[PDB]
RNA sequence: AACGAGACUCUGGCAUGCUAACUAGUUACGCGACCCCCGAGCGGUCGGCGUCCCCCAACUUCUUAGAGGGACAAGUGGCGUUCAGCCACCCGAGAUUGAGCAAUAACAGGUCUGUGAUGCCCUUAGAUGUCGGGGCUGCACGCGCGCUACACUGACUGGCUCAGCGUGUGCCUACCCUACGCCGGCAGGCGCGGGUAACCCGUUGAACCCCAUUCGUGAUGGGGAUCGGGGAUUGCAAUUAUU
């Protein structure tokens, strides 16, 4: 009878899947306390929905997340957008509705981006130019 | 606690100053006048830098346990400045990496794996997690 | 008569050409084709090639 | 406390802004509290959205400049951090007070257009004054320490200092007053 | 702290006292910062001590590994001058051993008139360069007559 | 005996393909072999860019050619006759089978 | 009425709906094994780490790729002779993704040095149809597309941790991408396997970035031209220095 979800954030070609269960805290990500992913300068935008929803709903559950693709900034947004992607789906399956629609609120009227996916990929280069709207010089005379 | 619980940084000092008190695991003789790779232009300011290149060996076999010598010279891979064109990205030195992995079995912590490659023995991961709580209880972690 | 009527010619510009107009100078080696740029673009299309990008 | 947001360390509720001009132009309080200078944030997508940016991110973006630093952001925000934790020691006011005191006394409420070297004079919206307040002190710091043993960090800190009790002594001020004396000759 | 005399006139140059003694020595022709750092280390002088904080005892220590390499276990391939091409001798040449080393290589290339020896000779670029755009020293002429 | 047996389909138009897949699925699951579905490996994509003209006069224009190659695999757990028999049957248009031995 | 515009074709963005996968996986436990107590516990059990080994377990969220779905200025409010349409906003993956294709009439535009496409003229055995050597690289000077820099928002030395489009044994022709072991400071050498390729290189341990050490406003350790000496690989051959 388990009681398990996993969903999906994406953000520029980086996928991170959070898999979230029946638990108490730890939140993991790769094997690694979130307190513990490189580039720890951003440390409080991966921090930011526990932060922001309070350890309370963070206590039945424990998520851990598989992330690969992308570069090291452009996981950050993967993680973040994930983990708190999940945290509105197992309320969604496993509490009530209403419960739901207050993470949801807490949560987009706070940071879009971390429920809706930004829609941005690299265009593609041209022929002429150096990359995908320059153009060489000219010299005309 | 095992490796991934700890911050990788202070985790590799303690294994350096760890395998550098035992007396064993030999040098090569030219410890001292060796540049480490194609592409630097100088040699290592810490003169144990033998100990610790081999610490951070014996943990990247830890997290990857299939290594063999032409990955450590990618894992220490880095970028070449060629003089007045662009920089281009250049390998470790193969010998020093040979080297290395072959002071490591002399500690019984490697053993030569089926297929090809190395592997840290059962005995090398105990090595490992002791430091690592022995990490985690100095800094409090 | 002669014994010196040929000297290696085994890579480089001397070994190749274009297996429809026999020129050199200009040649497509990828996947195997071995014909002139100005060649390929006339039978671009019997071997399968569509341009869409 | 958990209702309320820091860069870290600074609050924001404590903030107040003086020119009713720009109470629409700054972000700092309430809604546009952040944790971090560094969001995705479409802003330039349509006319008027940059204005929704918060200030403290928009000190951000306008720092990275001069060609060897297009694009190193997460250096830009550890500068930024840094320069806050001096203000702090060199006032014991709070950081971003002083922030907003040297972007409302660097906006030059007065320009000269060119019609033809024939000038004349001309007004700013007040969009127009906070992106040339910006631009001018992030430059004063660059400019400041381009070949001395000072730290941007250091540079930029004493600039809004010298800035937000205008002065004489930095940068944003005297250009902003010389572009507007130029103004109030050919008015 | 240490109050003593920093500047030493080190063979026929002077060593200024005030850079680290790695990169104080460099002023020397011939040693390079490569092979400067193997002299140290081989000679067990620390690291973290300017030229001024080094005794008129440790200096001798310094010179007599950077004249005789080869016996003080520095291998054959730093060595600047390899299988001297007049008697096979391999050696560190340093401070106008190199002038002269240059001078005679010059000489024993033009002596024979090799291609290299002419382009010495006619001051040119002696590698292979184009030298249609680059040099470019002299002045400008004018088409008019 | 029952062996297990793999056809790999390769062509560049993609409909032939998918409707000579079908329907050996269809003659495949008539007589209840248990054929295990198809197997989508990923398309190729061949490259080949070159300037326009005939000359080296005008703008730089370039043409960008490419060729595309789609393969799937189906697997049938079945004696061999069977199998070779109806794999010979219904194929009329330009599309590439191989069958093998044993894939399994 | 016809062409061009538009429509069209490819591509990017959304499906926890469908089709279905040892040449992609995940979750589970059947597992078992290693390791640490790291927490209840004790060390097992409760748990934690696994690109450790399995399943004739369950499935398709991640991967792949096919069929359909979706967006229409459709809804709401203003401005419009109430038309054609414009402006803001709501719901939304999205209210303007990027390319290919392109008319009539022309130009003394470029190409006879892409062609066994080609008229006329020329040369045709003392050749303008082959081998050896040299040249296209020659340097007083004028210009064009560029690369690396003038540093502290930095250079050096360690440490840590992330991709995507691709190509790969050659049909004459005769060569491919490389794992893993060993030898050498380095370029490199020997040995012995995989790959005609979602199967092997490969979980493509990419650089900037990130973290910590030395230097200190000095043409300095910035910058790396020019030049001396030595060691390898390619090839029939390296000098005017291939790399
Ligand atoms: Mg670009
Ligand atoms: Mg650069
Ligand atoms: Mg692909
Ligand atoms: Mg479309
Ligand atoms: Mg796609
Ligand atoms: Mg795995
Ligand atoms: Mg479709
Ligand atoms: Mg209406
Ligand atoms: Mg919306
Ligand atoms: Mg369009
Ligand atoms: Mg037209
Ligand atoms: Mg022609
Ligand atoms: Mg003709
Ligand atoms: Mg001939
Ligand atoms: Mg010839
Ligand atoms: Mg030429
Ligand atoms: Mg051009
Ligand atoms: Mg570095
Ligand atoms: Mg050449």
């Amino acid at each position: 009878p388990l009681q398990s979800v996993q969903v999906f954030g994406r953000k520029k070609t980086a996928t991170a899947v959070a898999h979230c269960k029946r638990g108490n805290g730890l939140i993991k990500v790769n094997g690694r306390p979130l307190e513990m992913i490189e580039p720890r300068t951003l440390q409080y935008k991966l921090l930011e929905p526990v932060l922001l929803l309070g350890k309370e709903r963070f206590a039945g559950v424990d998520i851990r997340v598989r992330v690969k693709g992308g570069g090291h900034v452009a996981q950050i947004y993967a993680i973040r957008q994930s983990i708190s992607k999940a945290l509105v789906a197992y309320y969604q399956k496993y509490v009530d509705e209403a419960s739901k629609k207050e993470i949801k609120d807490i949560l987009i009227q706070y940071d879009r981006t971390l429920l809706v996916a930004d829609p941005r990929r690299c265009e593609s280069k041209k022929f002429g130019g150096p990359g995908a709207r320059a153009r060489y010089q000219k010299s005309y005379r | 606690v095992t490796v991934k619980d700890v911050n990788q940084q202070e985790f590799v000092r303690a294994l350096a100053a760890f395998l550098k008190k035992s007396g064993k695991l030999k040098v090569p003789e030219w410890v001292d006048t060796v540049k480490l790779a194609k592409h630097k232009e100088l040699a290592p300011y810490d003169e144990n830098w033998f100990y610790t290149r081999a610490a951070s060996t014996a943990r990247h076999l830890y997290l990857r346990g299939g290594a063999g010598v032409g990955s450590m010279t990618k894992i220490y891979g880095g970028r070449q400045r060629n003089g007045v064109m662009p920089s281009h990205f250049s390998r470790g030195s193969k010998s020093v990496a040979r080297r290395v992995l072959q002071a490591l079995e002399g500690l019984k912590m490697v053993e030569k794996d089926q297929d090809w490659g190395r592997k840290l023995t059962p005995q090398g991961q105990r090595d490992l997690d002791r430091i690592a709580g022995q990490v985690a209880a100095a800094k409090k972690k | 008569q002669q014994l010196y009527w040929s000297h290696p010619r085994k890579f480089g510009q001397g070994s190749r050409s274009c297996r429809v107009c026999s020129n050199r100078h200009g040649l497509i080696r990828k996947y195997g084709l071995n014909m002139c740029r100005q060649c390929f673009r006339q039978y671009a299309k019997d071997i399968g090639f569509i341009k869409l990008d | 406390t958990p209702d309320i947001k820091l860069f870290g360390k600074w609050s924001t509720d404590d903030v107040q802004i003086n020119d009713i001009s720009l109470q629409d132009y700054i972000a700092v309080k309430e809604k546009y509290a952040k944790y971090l200078p560094h969001s995705a944030g479409r802003y330039a997508a349509k006319r008027f959205r940059k204005a929704q940016c918060p200030i403290v991110e928009r000190l951000t973006n306008s720092m990275m400049m001069h060609g060897r630093n297009n694009g190193k952001k997460l250096m830009t925000v550890r500068i930024v951090k840094h320069a806050f934790e001096i203000i702090h020691l060199l006032t014991g006011e709070n950081p971003l007070q002083v922030l907003v005191n040297a972007i409302i006394n660097s906006g030059p409420r007065e320009d000269s257009t060119r019609i033809g070297v024939r000038r004349q004079a001309v007004d700013v919206s007040p969009l127009r004054r906070v992106n040339q307040a910006i631009w001018l002190l992030c430059t004063g710091a660059r400019e400041a320490a381009f070949r001395n043993i000072k730290t941007i960090a250091e540079c930029l800190a004493d600039e809004l200092i010298n800035a937000a009790k205008g002065s004489s002594n930095s940068y944003a001020i005297k250009k902003k007053d010389e572009l507007e004396r130029v103004a109030k000759s050919n008015r | 702290p240490e109050k003593f005399q920093h500047i030493l006139r080190v063979l026929n140059t002077n060593i200024d006292g005030r850079r680290k003694i790695a990169f104080a020595i460099t002023a020397i022709k011939g040693v390079g910062r490569r092979y400067a750092h193997v002299v140290l280390r081989k000679a067990d002088i620390d690291l973290t001590k300017r030229a001024g904080e080094l005794t008129e005892d440790e200096v001798e220590r310094v010179i007599t590994i950077m004249q005789n390499p080869r016996q003080y276990k520095i291998p054959d391939w730093f060595l600047n001058r390899q299988k001297d091409v007049k008697d096979g001798k391999y050696s560190q040449v340093l401070a106008n051993g190199l002038d002269n080393k240059l001078r005679e290589d010059l000489e024993r290339l033009k002596k024979i008139r090799a291609h290299r020896g002419l382009r010495h000779f006619w001051g040119l670029r002696v590698r292979g360069q184009h030298t249609k755009t680059t040099g470019r020293r002299g002045r400008t002429v004018g088409v008019s007559k | 005996a029952i062996h297990r047996i793999r056809i790999t389909l390769t062509s560049r138009n993609v409909k032939s393909l998918e409707k000579v897949c079908a329907d050996l699925i269809r003659g495949a699951k008539e007589k209840n072999l248990k054929v295990k579905g198809p197997v989508r490996m990923p398309t190729k994509t061949l490259r080949i860019t070159t300037r326009k003209t005939p000359c080296g006069e005008g703008s730089k224009t370039w043409d960008r050619f490419q060729m595309r190659i789609h393969k799937r695999l189906i697997d049938l757990h079945s004696p061999s006759e069977i199998v070779k028999q109806i794999t010979s049957i219904s194929i009329e248009p330009g599309v590439e089978v191989e069958v093998t031995i044993a894939d399994a």
